[PDB]
RNA sequence: AACGACUCUCGGCAACGGAUAUCUCGGCUCUCGCAUCGAUGAAGAACGUAGCGAAAUGCGAUACUUGGUGUGAAUUGCAG
RNA sequence: GAUGAGUAGGAGGGCGCGGCGGUCGCUGCAAAACCUUGGGCGCGAGCCUGGGCGGAGCGGCCGUCGGUGCAGAUCUUGGUG
RNA sequence: CCCGUCUUGAAACACGGACCAAGGAGUCUGACAUGUGUGCGAGUCAACGGGCGAGUAAACCCGUAAGGCGUAAGGAAGCUG
RNA sequence: ACUGGCGAGAGACCGAUAGCGAACAAGUACCGCGAGGGAAAGAUGAAAAGGACUUUGAAAAGAGAGUCAAAGAGUGCUUGAAAUUGUCGGGAGGGAAGCGGAUGGGGGCCGGCGAUGCGCCCCGGUCGGUGUGGAACGGCGAGCCGGUCCGCCGAUCG
């Protein structure tokens, strides 16, 4: 530790590299609940997609 | 981006640019902030007063929503009106904008800065500043309060 | 085509800077490196040992670059490429890249002729 | 680019102009460069400038 | 031998060019390179300075700190090398000619509304080739957090400057060396 | 043995520009392809165009057929930068040619 | 370019499709450009012909030793197919260099471009009589 | 461009596909095209080399040798025509194997199949490519 | 005011005002540093 | 102090060795879909099984396969 | 016009390797790699080229990226005195 | 005088190194900070998500009292501003 | 939610000391009483056309011949670097050798290693030439100011 620098206070002494959550399905999870809305509007019709 | 890296420019010169005396060890001072009151005090008096001990009361629980109280000065107050209802204002003397500042998103009304000359304004807010008043009462105007 | 250049070529070192040590070790190769060693003689510049290479080694501005024929050398590796030597033959020589085919040659080589660009290397690959 | 004479015609209500702002991006409008005129030659050999 | 230091060279630094790749910023420096060689204006060299300078180096001039400086100065030319911001303190704006580097939205509309003309350095260079009649402003250089922690250590007598603290609270910097109760309070 | 650094996955793979700069970036572009000079500087073929910026009929948005297609951009004057395309195509050079590429 | 031609220098100077370089960006670096209407294949403001508004073009027309001399039209900026004002001339070098110099200096053209063109046509010309015939002498004395 | 989910573009897995085909689709992968004369009869580009089929050379050092097939050896991607050998060291004769895609289909071995597959098609053909 | 004349195909107002973008700034330092970064998503 | 031997050295060729270059039915990473082991004897283990086979792959005394259906003329290193 | 030492250390401008987005090219009339008492350029990292071998790929330029540069570690594996 | 290395001091009777090839070491990530480039500016940020879209992991659009940081501080706090 | 199972798509990833330990009869050979430990090892050619036959040898094999575009691709065979080794050729050597600088001797290499043109005359040949007509355009901003190409006269040179 040196110089004028904010204390520092990573939370990083766990074995947190077995806990890391990446985003790489993001743009798929997109694509699942898009044809899950499609799907159930279909299933409904014709009552409105807005729900209740 | 690895070719901007200065680690490049120092291949070829043994030390990495952490010297041949000192070395590049593990952890030669301890890990993160260890030793904040025996060989590292100086740094955290010089830099960090106040870093050690304990001041005030604890409070359990605490919950940010009971203080949410956002404020607004008077200088602030004349641009919330819309630029359409300032001509309205400087077309009729008679009458007075209400400038409720809560459908704005603001509590509190605070007295910094002035009022544009020779407009009254009615200021309805749920707390206000002693200043406040003051300048919007000096100004031909009056505060209504809410809740 | 006539040179422009007229100011005669001073080479201030003709022998390569050789690596130190390269005779006596097979893996250390030729090309130069500055030796960064604390008690390299050669770093420390003693007399009788390898000569470091220095900015004072650097030739005239005005003769840098020139061939001994009185030229710059351009690469060029079709005919097109050759013609923008055409204003310039009198300081630029061109020199066919070394995987142009030797048909291609040809073409560069005649196209050269009418241009009167020099052409450093015309005799390559085509007995 | 080819332009079709719909997607021509489009380009000033999806990216406005200097004066009024877009109607597809809200609140948005062209850029201005630091420079109005970026012929020098104009300027420099200018009567008030060789005066 | 001489006995010089650093063999008689500078060892100070100043910005010969912008830094930035901005195509319309290096048109700029080259008109104003012209001008101040070709004029001996003292008026161009410092324009010319100040279109090196980095971003800190240029900070923003409020609407309403420019109608305070142009006060009674309603002909002369005002020159920013900079950006201008508009300011919603100030409700009367007087017609003024501007000329800085960049006018943000707001500030464009008000001034061109009062009146007034928003001007770039190259429409400048035509109505004052020289810098004649005009006034030259900078905006505030120090008012910035950066500054604020600069200067002697939190922790020294008479010192007021301000500490990194990752957040603002009793529990963050407030015990021992910042009260008598604690210690000392520096 | 194990690699230095290994590579992870959660290395900050993608980037987010300001919205603002991707709509100055997109606008310089626009500009940009009306300048015949940078248009020729960017490498193509525009020799025969009539003019820039290059706008035609909206009865092109209803060719169906490549046959076609090819035709409208002979009498616009488009084709030869099209052609240029075809001529050029080739294999990639290095390892991408068999990674799909 | 339809933009002033000192903006597109600043674009194109870097980087552009015309531009030759070669060994590298130290000392050995040579740069060269090969647009049509660059005089010298110079990569220069002055020699351009991607940023100047007016350029001059001088290379073989065809067939039997013409001569094209194409300059651009100062209105016709944006249409690069009527961009040139070409004129083929095959008679003696005496008459083509006069019509350059009237092309190119006389009428205030590119008075700064009137030796580069002159020069131009000169080793265009003679490029044409070499072909027809053939190479004669080695032109290395002097 | 392809747009089926269900086909792939990459270069490893079409390969690892095609050598290690089964017998059954190795016959499809092993096709020839008609002669003018019999596409012009039939209205039929490709088919499936048979044993009996004769053909003729077009590509190769035995370009416009003619033939009846002997053997289609799918195993070596090859058929075997009548009478195409060379002579080993030795003296002994060995047929040489072509890669049917560089001949031509010239008489078909007729069948009751093959007929039924001829119609098949042309059957797509005369309405896909014509009556569209 | 400026504008762009239309070209018509064969089988098929002939003019249209210049658009305000393409007097927008060039920016080649704005285009390279956006188009490098998102080329990376 | 020739010649020749020996040692060292330079070059041509020949050796020794498997670097480099170009490859790849493999690996690695990301994303998606699906929900299906077993006392009705699973996973695993053992032994056997082909005209010529040890292994791998397959199979179970019906043993590199029976039957049905599809495809429509091979399998193949040899033999028959 | 003046001036030139440099370990530890800092910084600038450059060289080289492998991809990606572009652009300009080369190649069975012989690409890459490799070999050479061929020649030349650069203070230098390196670069260009002749000849040979080889038999199918490769390079320049702009931007951008990285598992990107070795004489040492009783370094690792393989090979050889 | 043999390189590399620790050292006030190495040609050292200090240590590593028989030889060659290939491999071989400041990286990725979170927080913060100064500096610089860029955009906008009393605001700024399309970030969870939604609408879509190169038949599409991109690009494009969406912030309606959302949220973060900033726009006001002092006090242990009640509070004042 | 999903580093297992089954099926599928993709990649700025690795390219046989890399990438999974395993691209191949790899969790195999092999080691350990045992729990366990755990490798090395991919590429002839487009096609085997995988070298008949002659001759020497106990045999391996050599020599010649044959196949092939190529055996300078001959079944661990594409390319074939370095250490190290043999041989032929050049050269040196009184208890190291190498190395920096400077010449010399002997080699090797280099015709862009080094030119042969230019000016003025006439002989011939060839090819074009002020003023008016057309064709397609241009510079400057309606109007002035131009060149290019074709044709016709005159001029009679270049
Ligand atoms: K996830
Ligand atoms: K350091
Ligand atoms: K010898
Ligand atoms: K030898
Ligand atoms: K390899
Ligand atoms: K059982
Ligand atoms: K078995
Ligand atoms: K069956
Ligand atoms: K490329
Ligand atoms: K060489
Ligand atoms: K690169
Ligand atoms: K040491
Ligand atoms: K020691
Ligand atoms: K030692
Ligand atoms: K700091
Ligand atoms: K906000
Ligand atoms: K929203
Ligand atoms: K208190
Ligand atoms: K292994
Ligand atoms: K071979
Ligand atoms: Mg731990
Ligand atoms: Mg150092
Ligand atoms: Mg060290
Ligand atoms: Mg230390
Ligand atoms: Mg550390
Ligand atoms: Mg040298
Ligand atoms: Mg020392
Ligand atoms: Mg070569
Ligand atoms: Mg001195
Ligand atoms: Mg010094
Ligand atoms: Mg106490
Ligand atoms: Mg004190
Ligand atoms: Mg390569
Ligand atoms: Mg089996
Ligand atoms: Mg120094
Ligand atoms: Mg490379
Ligand atoms: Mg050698
Ligand atoms: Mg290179
Ligand atoms: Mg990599
Ligand atoms: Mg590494
Ligand atoms: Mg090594
Ligand atoms: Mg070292
Ligand atoms: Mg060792
Ligand atoms: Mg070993
Ligand atoms: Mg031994
Ligand atoms: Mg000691
Ligand atoms: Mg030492
Ligand atoms: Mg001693
Ligand atoms: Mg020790
Ligand atoms: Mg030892
Ligand atoms: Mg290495
Ligand atoms: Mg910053
Ligand atoms: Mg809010
Ligand atoms: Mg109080
Ligand atoms: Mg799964
Ligand atoms: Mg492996
Ligand atoms: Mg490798
Ligand atoms: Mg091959
Ligand atoms: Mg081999
Ligand atoms: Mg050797």
């Amino acid at each position: 530790m040196k110089h004028n620098n904010v204390i520092p206070n990573g939370h990083f002494k766990k074995h947190w590299q077995n806990y890391v959550r990446t985003w790489f399905n993001q743009p798929a999870r997109k694509t699942r609940r898009r044809a899950a809305r499609q799907k159930k509007a279909a299933t409904i019709f014709p009552r409105p997609t807005a729900g209740s | 981006t690895t070719r901007f890296k200065k680690n490049r420019k120092k291949r070829g010169h043994v030390s990495a640019g952490h010297g041949r005396i000192g070395k590049h060890r593990k952890h030669p001072g301890g890990r993160g902030n260890a030793g904040g009151m025996h060989h590292h005090r100086i740094l955290f008096d010089k830099y960090h007063p106040g870093y050690f001990g304990k001041v005030g009361m604890r409070y359990f629980h605490k919950l940010r929503n009971k203080f949410y109280c956002p404020t607004v000065n008077i200088d602030t107050l004349w641009s919330l009106v819309p630029q359409e209802v300032k001509d309205k204002a400087a077309a009729n003397k008679g009458t007075a904008p209400l400038i409720d500042v809560t459908q704005f998103g603001y509590f509190k009304v605070l007295g910094k800065g002035v009022l544009p000359t020779g407009q009254p304004v009615v200021v309805k807010a749920k707390l206000i500043s002693k200043n406040a008043e003051k300048k919007i009462k000096e100004n031909g105007g009056a505060v209504v309060l809410t809740a | 085509a006539v040179p422009l250049l007229n100011k005669k070529v001073v080479k201030k070192r003709v022998k390569r800077f050789i690596r130190p040590q390269s005779d006596r070790r097979i893996t250390v190769k030729e090309s130069w490196r500055r030796p960064k060693g604390i008690d390299s003689r050669v770093r420390r510049k003693f007399k009788g040992c390898v000569l470091m290479p220095n900015i004072g080694y650097g030739s005239d501005k005005k003769t840098r670059h020139y061939l001994p024929n009185g030229f710059k050398k351009f690469v060029v590796h079709n005919a097109s490429e050759l013609e923008i030597l055409m204003m310039h033959n009198r300081t630029y020589c061109a020199e066919i890249a070394h995987n142009v085919s030797t048909r291609k040659r040809k073409e560069i080589v005649e196209r050269a002729a009418q241009l009167d660009v020099v052409i450093t290397n015309k005799l390559a690959r085509l007995h | 680019i080819i332009w079709t004479k719909c997607a021509y015609e489009k380009l000033d209500a999806i990216y406005g102009t200097f004066d009024k702002p877009s109607q597809e991006k809200k609140g948005y409008l062209l850029p201005r460069p630091k420079m109005v005129n970026a012929d020098l030659a104009r300027i420099i050999n200018s009567d008030e400038v060789q005066s | 031998g001489i006995d010089l230091v650093a063999g008689g060279k500078s060892k100070k630094t100043k910005r010969t060019a912008p830094k930035s790749d901005d195509v319309y910023l290096k048109l700029l420096v080259k008109l104003y390179r012209f001008l101040a060689r070709r004029t001996g204006s003292k008026f161009n060299a410092v324009i010319l300075k100040r279109l090196f300078m980095s971003k800190i180096n240029k900070p923003p001039l409020s609407l309403s700190r420019l109608i305070t400086y142009a006060t009674g100065k309603g002909d002369n030319i005002v020159v920013l090398v900079g950006t201008v911001t508009d300011d919603v303190r100030a409700y009367e704006v007087p017609k003024i000619k501007v000329c800085a580097l960049k006018f943000t939205e707001t500030a464009r509309a008000r001034i061109e509304k009062a009146g007034g003309e928003c001007l770039t350095f190259d429409q400048l260079a035509l109505r004052a080739p020289l810098g004649q009649n005009t006034l030259l402003l900078r905006g505030p250089k120090n008012s910035r957090e950066a500054v604020k922690h600069f200067g002697p250590a939190p922790g020294v007598p008479h010192s007021h400057t301000k500490p990194y603290v990752r957040a603002k609270g009793r529990k963050f910097e407030r015990a021992r060396g910042k009260r008598n109760s604690r210690g000392y309070k520096a | 043995g194990r690699m230095f650094a290994p590579t992870q996955t959660w290395r900050r793979w993608h980037r987010k520009i300001p919205v603002n700069q991707k709509r100055y970036a997109v606008a310089s572009a626009i500009a940009a392809s009306s300048v015949p000079s940078l248009v020729l500087a960017r490498g193509h073929r525009i020799e025969s165009v009539p003019e820039l910026p290059l706008v035609v009929s909206d009865s092109v948005e209803g060719i169906e057929k490549t046959s076609n297609a090819i035709k409208a951009l002979k009498q616009i004057g488009a084709y030869p930068d099209a052609e240029k395309a075809k001529d050029s195509h080739a294999i990639r050079p290095g390892k991408g040619k068999m990674r799909n590429r | 370019t339809t933009v002033p031609g000192q903006l597109v220098w600043e674009i194109v100077k870097k980087n552009n499709s015309f531009l030759v370089k070669e060994f590298g960006n130290g000392t050995a670096g040579v740069v060269f450009s090969k647009e049509p209407n660059n005089l010298y294949n110079l990569h220069s403001y002055k020699h351009s012909g991607l940023a100047n508004k007016k350029t001059v073009t001088i290379q073989p027309d065809g067939k039997d030793k013409s001569v094209l001399l194409a300059t651009s039209k100062t209105k016709k900026q944006n249409k690069p197919s009527r961009l040139l004002n070409k004129s083929v001339m095959k008679k003696e070098f005496s008459r083509m260099a006069k019509a350059v110099t009237n092309q190119v200096g006389d009428n205030y053209y590119r008075p700064d471009l009137k030796k580069a063109a002159l020069a131009r046509l000169s080793a265009v010309h003679r490029s044409l009589k070499v072909t027809k015939s053939g190479a004669k002498k080695r032109n290395r004395q002097a | 461009m392809k747009y089926n989910p269900r086909v792939s573009s990459s270069r490893r897995k079409s390969r690892k596909a095609h050598f290690t085909a089964p017998s059954s689709v190795r016959r499809v992968l092993m096709s020839a095209p008609l002669s003018s004369e019999l596409r012009a009869k039939y209205n039929v580009r490709s088919m499936p080399v048979r044993k009996d089929d004769e053909v003729q050379v077009v590509r190769g050092t035995y370009k416009g040798r003619e033939g009846k097939v002997v053997q289609v050896y799918r195993k070596k991607w090859v058929i075997h025509i009548e009478r195409i050998t060379r002579e080993k060291v030795n003296g002994s004769t060995v047929n040489v194997g072509i890669n049917p895609s560089k001949v031509v289909v010239s008489k078909l071995r007729l069948d009751k199949d093959r007929r039924s597959l001829l119609d098949r098609k042309a059957k797509g053909r005369a309405a896909a490519d014509k009556d569209k | 005011i400026p504008t762009t004349t239309v070209q018509s195909l064969e089988n098929d107002s002939a003019a249209v005002p210049l658009p305000a973008v393409m007097k927008a700034p060039i920016r080649p330092d704005v285009v390279t540093y956006v188009h490098s970064n998102i080329s990376k998503n």
